[PDB]
């Protein structure tokens, strides 16, 4: 992408964030036109700007662009919860298509931080027969995005076949992520406990399950 | 009722118009019928006929509405002269049972024949059965018409005569016979019976006597 | 051509106007017959049509649009009327479905049409002039 | 950003209106035979062409069953059936006892009918009041109802059909029947929309419109059963019904390839004119000039059995039923299960059992080439009808002379469900035609009448220079 | 206010082509161009075509120029204003790094400076381009647990493992029951393989009366697997 | 191919049945139609009716109450009967073979064609007289020869006289004399009785002793004559 756009960017709550996306002047905003759109992971994303000030249909006058002979700006007043998620430029012309750039990470400081809400899922008696021994460790409505995962097996760490996902938003604009151990019946029925501790930045939480429990 | 004439000349051609004329689509028949014999249909459908009959005879189609179907005989022989009847069925008209009103032809141009006249007197068995008759045959003339007297030397007799209207014969010519009833004294008395037989102007008269 | 531009966005048809208003009454002047009730309907339609005219040329009287297909007013744009652009109107609706989001009122457009200035042109050019 | 409402006079806006259009059919001239019912004082000489004008980024809905311009064809057939009938003679004396006698017919032995002409005598009024005549005219039985006896074939006594329910007025000699060309035309501040979907339904919005001036040539054609020297129906065989699923309304079927049907009268027939009155010659037929024939319509048994095959599928596509059954209608009225229509002055009345006899399977179950047995139609006559509605009154079509003889090509059928059956068991179809609109509909679905908006307010960045402004 | 709905995902081998649709409803659908827009892991969005229904018109960027071919049907109308239309991407030889989403979009403007420029864009088509064969996944009950005594709230749920490629439908009660249903991103495993969990936090009185079945679906594997989940749970948090 | 052979009895007396036969050759009964005409003088001829091979007869309307059609199985003739006949039923009878004619003017499915019938084969056709007279055998008186007109030939003759009713049949030494034979037409003299004269012409140096024998025959009467000729005596 050679429309590069700042890397990451974070304003207070209740205030605004400026984003700039430039590059070269083949491609930049000599004789061309920017649009925004807010483009979450894992979902499709949504028109907010077109034609570098006029905003889409039904957008709130919160957001805004200012396109320069050299960058382009998107300033987004009043900072909603909603608004931390990833952003993308576009430069296009009449008849050529949109040139994407690399994308902006908003950040929304100020806030309040959340507890983790962790459950600890053992195997069950079906996938025992299969045979695999698989603990679901399960994350959710944690602020911010940040979790530091560990197991443990009889007060012992443990470091084979653990996969843990990256946090993704919740619609209640909280994060979360799961975490996996895979395990053979042995190491399972070999030990007395196992336990998942998810260590954040304020509180470390653990959960135990026993194997033979 | 009864039959109507016509007349054509020998050699000519003669068309025989067929009465009560078609009110449709037509199969018409024309019958050739001579007094005393068979009669033959010289048409059987307006324009066939059966294989015999000669190609003088033809009949008008009705190929369009409005024809009278009429009868033509090309090159008139003494032979054609006969009753024709023309037997009509129509597509208007019903069940068609009765023939059509004869058309009697007759040929004009003929050539005349002179009378041959064979005078017989009564026979000798006809005489010893006492009864007595001159006959009088005329044969061979044309036309038929003719008139028959007959004379005891030189009066008329007058009565007891018996006369045969004229009818042709096989060669196309008339013949009629007379009779005279006489008793046989009668015969016996005068001296000589004679036949007179006028035709056109002329008279051919035969004589005979007993013996 | 004749209602050529009724699928066309409002920015392609406003362009020719003239002909919508040409064959809107031109019974030609000929230059180059009717009998009976049967053909009284056409003089009935004629004079109909005529009136199609000049009524619609009496609205433009009384609003200052005379002589002109195209013309500019004092009457403000009411927010409840539509919260369309300038880009989401003439390039993304037909007359039609512009015509069918607006149909709920234009009646009281019509009304401040010619109340909200030649009621009040007409007022202030007496005061004026 | 500061917006104002402007005007913009000549918008193409439309909305649906019924206005009454007019006509106009193209320049035909005849100098010695004139007063077409149809054209002559009825339309008028349209131009050389009328434009069609395509309109793009357009889908436009369309009712064949609602629309206006059948409502108004309609009244316009029966208004200029009247006006036909205006200052011809008419037949208030022709309502004298009539002696009717048998026509002369030869013995006749399949099983069929037979229009027995009668032969009828009457006193009749002459050109003096005071004095009469008895004459004698031969009328068609079904033109006539008696009032004793009947039963032999030898006099009794008669009444003409109309002397009671409406006095009758014969047809002028002069006008003439004959369909012609006729073009509907707009006026002013209307237009006509234009469906060119050649697989078009009935109803709903179509894709390719356009707009004319004038519609093309329809020749306003009255039929029954099947409708003829119509349209054909580009691509597909065209099912058009206001409700399939409705038992009582008709069903109209738009052909692909038009089928011949060749209509003949055999009996060249005579026409007597009588003096009823001062200046009134009532004309009669006279003694039919040769044999006595029945009318009769031939067509193409090939061509026709298989229309009536595609129709049989066309039919299986909308009803996932059962086998397709075809039938004659039930029966009663003579002029609902006929195939009438006109052939030149005089009106026929067809049997058409022959022609929808037929049942095709959904599985087939289970030919070659047969010569061109033209499937052959006892077509009755009639010369006093009430036809058109009861609006429209009696006329004697007067007679033709010469035999008669007209060429015809079928587009079309007027089908009608059945109904009472269980549903998928066996479906059932009758021919028949007992609405006068549908003949016209079946040519006027590509059409659409609409009003002329040209009112347009619209908001834009721009205001007069208000009241005060000139320097 | 259209509907742009795509093809299912997809999985196909290194060097094959695929079709993808895109079938609209809601608006005229030759009003408005069809975008097509691929997004991967590696290189974030990639704008990768137009087509215009109504005029043919076809623009594709010079990287997709040579292996893309964009079609459209004609559109079927269901009122004046608004129709039903689909167009199609088949995209030729895949490899590796052509993994991942899929999007086409419906355009903002009819006419003006930004036309094409993609303003409705649709749910997406999940491509996968692999070597290995597809697998089905493995549903496990994820049994009830304590979430909170005095609320009276547990948490249950069912165990999506072992499958490929991605991703995995989860409903439940046969989408009757959306509310309250947590479904929690799929896990890449050490062979390669994905696994997912669906949690629902449901009070604890509602067993006798409220069905739960967690409807997952599978449909690169063409299986679907419908669990009842076992409503016996061993927290003695929740039993209180 | 097909010969007809009229027989009947020649005199019917009144109020009785008439019955002629008819005798076929050529073809059998069951392959033609067979038609009756009667020809009476001072009229044309009458078509009386007519009987198909299938036995299905047809009659004449004037004739229908009194005449009757039939046909023989086994031998090859058909029978005519007349009930109740008068002096008006004289005539000379006829038998013929009728053919079918289908005359097709239009439509076949409808009909409008007709059915007609065509006689092309005869017969002779047997003379009936009806009337309440007695039958009468004819007298032979014969007619010697003149020995006439010039040098070369001559005419001699036979005579038959006084007989009832018609017709007669001659000939000659049984049919050994055939040239110059002529059988006139008899006369109805006023007594109720016909009569005839055969003559020939034979040379007069052919009459030694050739003997030339005229043989009458008339059946109604059931007498056959014969009788010789011999020239003149005394
Ligand atoms: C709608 O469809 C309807 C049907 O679906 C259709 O109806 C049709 O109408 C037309 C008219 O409009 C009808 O046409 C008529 O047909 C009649 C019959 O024709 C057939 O038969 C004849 C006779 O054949 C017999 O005789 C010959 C010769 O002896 C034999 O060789 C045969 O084998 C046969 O004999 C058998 O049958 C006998 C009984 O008939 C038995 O007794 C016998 O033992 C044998 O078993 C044939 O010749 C005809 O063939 C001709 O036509 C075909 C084409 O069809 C040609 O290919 C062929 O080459 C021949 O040309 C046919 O097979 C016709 O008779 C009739 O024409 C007469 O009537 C009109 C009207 O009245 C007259 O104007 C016309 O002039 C004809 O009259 C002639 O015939 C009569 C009687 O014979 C004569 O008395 C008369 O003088 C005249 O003679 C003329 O013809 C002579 C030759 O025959 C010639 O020698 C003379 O010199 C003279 O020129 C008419 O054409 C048709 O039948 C209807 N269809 C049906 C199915 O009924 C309707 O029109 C359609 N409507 C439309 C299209 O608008
Ligand atoms: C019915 O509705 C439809 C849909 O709503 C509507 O179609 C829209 O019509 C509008 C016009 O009113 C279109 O918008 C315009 O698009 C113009 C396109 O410019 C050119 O470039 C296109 C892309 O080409 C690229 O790719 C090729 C190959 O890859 C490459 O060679 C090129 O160099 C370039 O890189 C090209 O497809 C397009 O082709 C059209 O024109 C040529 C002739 O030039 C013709 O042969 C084609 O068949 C085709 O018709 C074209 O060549 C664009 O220029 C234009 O911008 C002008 O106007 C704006 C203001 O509006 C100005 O600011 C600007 O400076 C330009 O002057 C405008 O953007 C829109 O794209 C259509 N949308 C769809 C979906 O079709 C119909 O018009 C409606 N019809 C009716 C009757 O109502
Ligand atoms: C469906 O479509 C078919 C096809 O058109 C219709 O069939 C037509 O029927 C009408 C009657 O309803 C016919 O009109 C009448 O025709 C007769 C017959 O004569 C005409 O046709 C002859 C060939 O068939 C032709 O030879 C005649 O004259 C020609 O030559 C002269 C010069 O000699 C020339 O001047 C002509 O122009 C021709 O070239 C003649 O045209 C006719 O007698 C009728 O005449 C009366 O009516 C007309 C009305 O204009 C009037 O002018 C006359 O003075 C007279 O009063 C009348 O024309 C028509 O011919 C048929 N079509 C064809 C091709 O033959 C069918 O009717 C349609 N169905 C329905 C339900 O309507
Ligand atoms: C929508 O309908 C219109 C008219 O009903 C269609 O226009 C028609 O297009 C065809 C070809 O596409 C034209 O045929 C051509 O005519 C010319 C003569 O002008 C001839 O030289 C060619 O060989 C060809 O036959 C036809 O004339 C034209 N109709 C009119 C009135 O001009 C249009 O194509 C339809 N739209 C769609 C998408 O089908
Ligand atoms: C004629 O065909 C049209 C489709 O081209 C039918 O319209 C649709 O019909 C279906 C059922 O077949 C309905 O579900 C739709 O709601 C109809 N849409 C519209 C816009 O009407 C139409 O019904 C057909 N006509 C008949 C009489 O069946
Ligand atoms: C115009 O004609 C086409 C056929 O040429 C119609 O297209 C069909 O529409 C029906 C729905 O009514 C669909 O079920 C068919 O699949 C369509 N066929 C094709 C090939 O697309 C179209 O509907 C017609 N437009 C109308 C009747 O308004
Ligand atoms: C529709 O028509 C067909 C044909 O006329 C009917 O089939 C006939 O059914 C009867 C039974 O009553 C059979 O005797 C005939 O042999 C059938 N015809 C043929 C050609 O096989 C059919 O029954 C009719 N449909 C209904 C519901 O009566
Ligand atoms: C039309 O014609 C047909 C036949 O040509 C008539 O059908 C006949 O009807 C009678 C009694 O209903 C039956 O006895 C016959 O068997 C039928 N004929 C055939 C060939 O099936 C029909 O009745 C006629 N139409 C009218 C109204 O009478
Ligand atoms: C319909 O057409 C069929 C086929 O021609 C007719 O069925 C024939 O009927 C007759 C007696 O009515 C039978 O002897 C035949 O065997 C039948 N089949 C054929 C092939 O001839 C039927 O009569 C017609 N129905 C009508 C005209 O009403
Ligand atoms: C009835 O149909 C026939 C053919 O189906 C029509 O004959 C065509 O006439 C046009 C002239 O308008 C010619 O260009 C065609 O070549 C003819 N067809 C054939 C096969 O030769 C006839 O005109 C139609 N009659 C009408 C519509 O009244
Ligand atoms: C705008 O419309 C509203 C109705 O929704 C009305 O109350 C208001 O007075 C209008 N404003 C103007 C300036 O006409
Ligand atoms: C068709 O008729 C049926 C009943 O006959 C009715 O239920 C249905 O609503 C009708 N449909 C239309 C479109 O009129
Ligand atoms: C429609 O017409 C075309 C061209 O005349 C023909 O090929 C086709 O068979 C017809 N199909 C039907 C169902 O009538
Ligand atoms: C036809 O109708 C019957 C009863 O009405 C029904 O059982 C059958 O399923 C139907 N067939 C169809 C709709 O194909
Ligand atoms: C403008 O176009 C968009 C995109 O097609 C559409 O959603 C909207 O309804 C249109 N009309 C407006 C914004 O008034």
């Amino acid at each position: 992408s050679v429309l590069t756009q700042s890397a990451s960017v974070s304003g207070s709550l209740g205030q605004s964030v400026t984003i700039s996306c430039t590059g070269p002047n083949s491609v930049c905003c000599s004789h061309k036109s920017i649009s925004w759109y807010q483009w979450p992971p894992g979902r499709a994303p949504t028109l907010i700007i077109y034609e570098d000030n006029e905003r889409a249909p039904g957008i709130s006058p919160r957001f805004s662009g200012y396109k320069s002979y050299w960058s382009a700006y998107l300033t987004i007043s009043d900072l909603r919860p909603e608004d931390e998620t990833t952003y993308y430029c576009c430069s296009y012309t009449h008849n050529s298509g949109c040139v994407f750039g690399t994308g902006t990470k908003v950040s929304v400081l100020g806030q309040s931080k959340a507890n983790p809400s962790v459950t600890l899922f053992p195997p069950s008696s079906e996938e025992l027969q299969a045979n695999k021994a698989t603990l679901v460790c399960l994350i959710s409505d944690f602020y911010p995005g940040a979790v530091t995962v560990a197991w443990k097996a009889d007060s012992s760490p443990v470091k084979a076949g653990v996969e843990t996902t990256t946090p993704s938003k919740q619609s209640n604009n909280k994060y979360a992520a799961s975490s996996y151990l895979s395990l053979t019946p042995e190491q399972w029925k070999s030990h007395r406990s196992y336990s998942c501790q998810v260590t954040h930045e304020g509180s470390t939480v653990e959960k135990t399950v026993a194997p033979t429990e | 009722s009864y039959v109507s004439p016509l007349s054509v000349a020998l050699g000519e051609t003669a068309r025989i118009s067929c009465g009560r004329q078609a009110l449709g689509s037509r199969a018409v028949q024309w019958y050739q019928h001579k007094p005393g014999q068979a009669p033959i249909l010289l048409i059987y459908n307006n324009q066939d006929r059966p294989s015999g009959i000669p190609e003088r005879f033809s009949g008008t189609p009705d190929i369009n509405f409005g024809t009278t179907a009429t009868l033509t005989i090309s090159g008139v022989e003494v032979g054609d002269e006969a009753d024709y009847y023309c037997h009509m069925w129509d597509s208007r008209s019903g069940f068609s049972w009765s023939f059509g009103g004869a058309t009697r032809l007759t040929v004009l141009s003929q050539p005349k024949a002179a009378p041959s006249v064979t005078l017989f007197p009564p026979s000798s068995e006809e005489l010893q059965a006492n009864k007595a008759t001159l006959v009088c045959l005329i044969s061979d003339f044309y036309p038929g018409a003719v008139t028959v007297a007959w004379k005891a030397d030189s009066s008329p007799v007058k009565a007891g005569v018996e006369t045969t209207t004229p009818s042709k014969q096989s060669n196309n010519k008339y013949a009629a016979s007379s009779y005279l009833s006489l008793t046989p004294e009668q015969w016996k008395s005068h001296k000589s019976y004679s036949c007179q037989v006028t035709h056109e102007g002329s008279t051919v008269e035969k004589t005979v006597a007993p013996t | 051509g004749f209602l050529g531009a009724a699928g066309s966005t409002m920015g392609a048809a406003s362009i020719t106007l003239t002909v919508q208003a040409r064959q809107l009454l031109s019974g030609i002047v000929q230059q180059q017959l009717q009998l009976g009730v049967w053909g009284i309907k056409q003089l009935q339609t004629r004079v109909l049509a005529i009136e199609r005219y000049l009524k619609d040329q009496q609205l433009l009287g009384i609003w200052g649009c005379s002589g002109k297909l195209i013309c500019t007013t004092a009457v403000p744009w009411n927010s409840s009327w539509s919260n369309k652009s300038h880009d989401e109107i003439w390039g993304n609706m037909t007359w039609m479905q512009w015509d069918r989001e607006i149909s709920n009122y234009t009646n009281t457009i019509y009304r401040l049409l010619e109340d909200s200035q030649n009621q009040q042109e007409q007022n202030e050019k007496d005061l004026l002039a | 950003g500061n917006l104002w409402v402007t005007v913009y006079y000549g918008v193409p806006v439309w909305k649906d209106a019924e206005t009454t259009l007019f006509c106009a059919s193209d320049a035909k001239a005849y100098e010695k035979e004139k007063h077409n019912v149809w054209a002559t004082h009825a339309c008028v000489p349209t131009d050389p062409n009328p434009q069609e004008m395509v309109l793009e980024n357009v889908t436009e809905n369309f009712n064949m069953w609602k629309n206006d311009m059948v409502e108004q064809m309609h009244t316009d057939v029966i208004s200029l059936w009247d006006q036909s009938l205006k200052p011809c003679v008419k037949l208030t004396p022709l309502c004298v006892t009539l002696e009717c006698r048998q026509v002369n017919t030869t013995n006749a032995t399949n099983v069929t009918n037979g229009e027995e002409i009668k032969n009828c005598s009457f006193n009749a009024t002459t050109e003096l009041r005071d004095k009469k005549q008895k004459v004698y005219a031969l009328f068609y039985r079904l033109d006539i109802v008696p009032l004793e006896e009947e039963r032999k074939g030898n006099s009794s006594k008669y009444r003409l059909i109309n002397c009671n329910t409406s006095a009758c007025t014969q047809a002028c000699p002069k006008v003439t029947f004959d369909p012609i060309p006729i073009h509907y035309c707009a006026p002013a501040g209307y237009a006509i929309l234009k469906c060119n979907n050649k697989t078009f339904n009935g109803t709903g919005p179509c894709n390719n419109v356009s707009t004319v001036q004038c519609t093309h040539g329809i020749k306003p054609v009255v039929s029954t059963q099947l409708l003829l020297n119509g349209s054909l129906a580009e691509g597909e065989i065209i099912i058009r019904s206001e409700n399939l699923t409705n038992n009582v309304k008709t069903i109209i079927v738009h052909l692909n390839e038009s089928v011949e049907i060749v209509c003949t009268r055999p009996n060249n027939n005579t026409r007597k004119s009588i003096r009823i009155g001062p200046g009134q010659t009532f004309y009669a037929t006279g003694d039919i000039i040769g044999n006595i024939r029945q009318a009769y319509c031939n067509i193409s048994k090939d061509d026709w059995i298989r229309t009536l095959q595609r129709v049989g599928k066309k039919l299986a596509e909308h009803f996932p039923r059962r086998i397709i059954n075809f039938t004659s209608p039930a029966g009663g009225d003579l002029e609902i299960t006929t195939h009438s229509f006109n052939c030149r002055g005089e009106f026929f009345y067809c049997n058409t059992s022959s022609l929808f006899n037929s049942t095709y399977n959904p599985n087939d179950t289970n030919s070659s080439s047969n010569s061109s047995l033209d499937i052959t139609i006892p077509c009755r006559i009639k010369q006093i009808i009430n036809m058109w509605q009861r609006v429209g009154q009696c006329m004697y079509a007067p007679p033709i002379e010469g035999n008669i003889t007209c060429k015809s090509n079928i587009t079309g059928l007027l089908l009608v469900r059945d109904g009472g059956v269980e549903s998928n068991e066996t479906e059932i179809f009758r021919p028949g035609g007992g609405d006068m609109r549908n003949n016209w509909r079946s040519e006027l679905y590509k059409y659409k009448v609409v009003e002329i908006k040209p009112l347009g307010i619209a908001p834009t960045r721009a205001k007069r220079r208000v009241v005060e402004g000139g320097g | 206010e259209g509907q742009l709905v795509q093809s299912g995902a997809e999985l196909k081998k290194p060097g094959a082509s695929v079709k993808i649709s895109c079938k609209t409803s809601g608006y005229r659908f030759n009003f408005y161009h069809i975008n097509w827009i691929r997004q991967t892991a590696g290189r974030g969005p990639e704008w990768m075509g137009w087509i215009s229904p109504y005029s043919g018109d076809k623009n594709l960027a010079p990287a997709f120029q040579d292996r893309v071919i964009m079609t459209t049907d004609t559109e079927v109308p269901v009122t004046s204003f608004t129709s039903t239309g689909a167009a199609y991407m088949e995209i030729r030889n895949l490899k590796f790094d052509d993994t991942g989403t899929y999007f086409c979009a419906k355009g903002l403007l009819r006419d003006g400076s930004s036309t094409w420029l993609p303003y409705l864009w649709g749910q997406g088509t999940l491509l996968t381009v692999s070597s290995a064969s597809t697998k089905g996944p493995s549903v496990f009950p994820l049994a009830p647990s304590s979430k909170s005594t005095s609320g009276g709230t547990a948490a249950l749920g069912c165990l999506v493992k072992d499958y490929f490629p991605e991703p995995v439908t989860v409903s439940w009660n046969s989408g009757a029951l959306t509310s309250g249903v947590h479904t929690f991103p799929a896990v890449l495993q050490s062979s390669g393989l994905y696994s997912l969990s669906s949690v629902v936090t449901v009070p604890s009185s509602s067993l006798g009366t409220q069905t739960y079945i967690c409807n997952v679906n599978h449909k690169p594997s063409n299986t679907k697997v419908d669990k009842r989940v076992e409503p016996k749970s061993c927290d003695k948090g929740l039993e209180v | 191919q097909v010969q007809l052979q009229e027989s009947g009895p020649g005199l019917v007396r009144p109020s009785e049945t008439l019955s002629v036969t008819c005798i076929v050759s050529g073809g059998s009964i069951s392959n033609y139609y067979w038609t009756w005409i009667r020809q009476s003088p001072g009229k044309g001829l009458e078509w009386i009716g007519y009987i198909s091979d299938r036995e299905t007869t047809t009659y004449n309307p004037s004739l229908n109450s009194r005449a009757v059609i039939s046909r023989d199985t086994s031998k090859n003739q058909l029978s005519l009967q007349l009930r109740s006949v008068t002096t008006a039923d004289t005539a000379i009878y006829f038998c013929a073979t009728a053919r079918r004619g289908q005359r097709i003017y239009g439509v076949v499915s409808f009909g409008e064609f007709f059915y007609y019938y065509y006689m092309d084969v005869w017969g002779k056709g047997t003379a009936v007289t009806v009337s309440s007279a007695s039958t009468k055998g004819p007298s032979v008186f014969p007619l010697a020869p003149s020995s006439s007109t010039s040098g070369g030939t001559a005419a001699l003759g036979c005579l038959v006289k006084d007989y009832f009713p018609e017709p007669v049949t001659v000939s000659w030494n049984s049919g050994a004399l055939t040239s110059g034979v002529h059988t006139f037409p008899a006369v109805l003299q006023s007594s109720g009785l016909y009569s005839l004269s055969s003559v020939v012409t034979v040379p007069s140096s052919s009459l030694g002793t050739q003997t030339y024998i005229c043989n009458v025959n008339h059946k109604p009467s059931n007498t056959k004559v014969d009788k010789k000729v011999e020239p003149k005596s005394c």
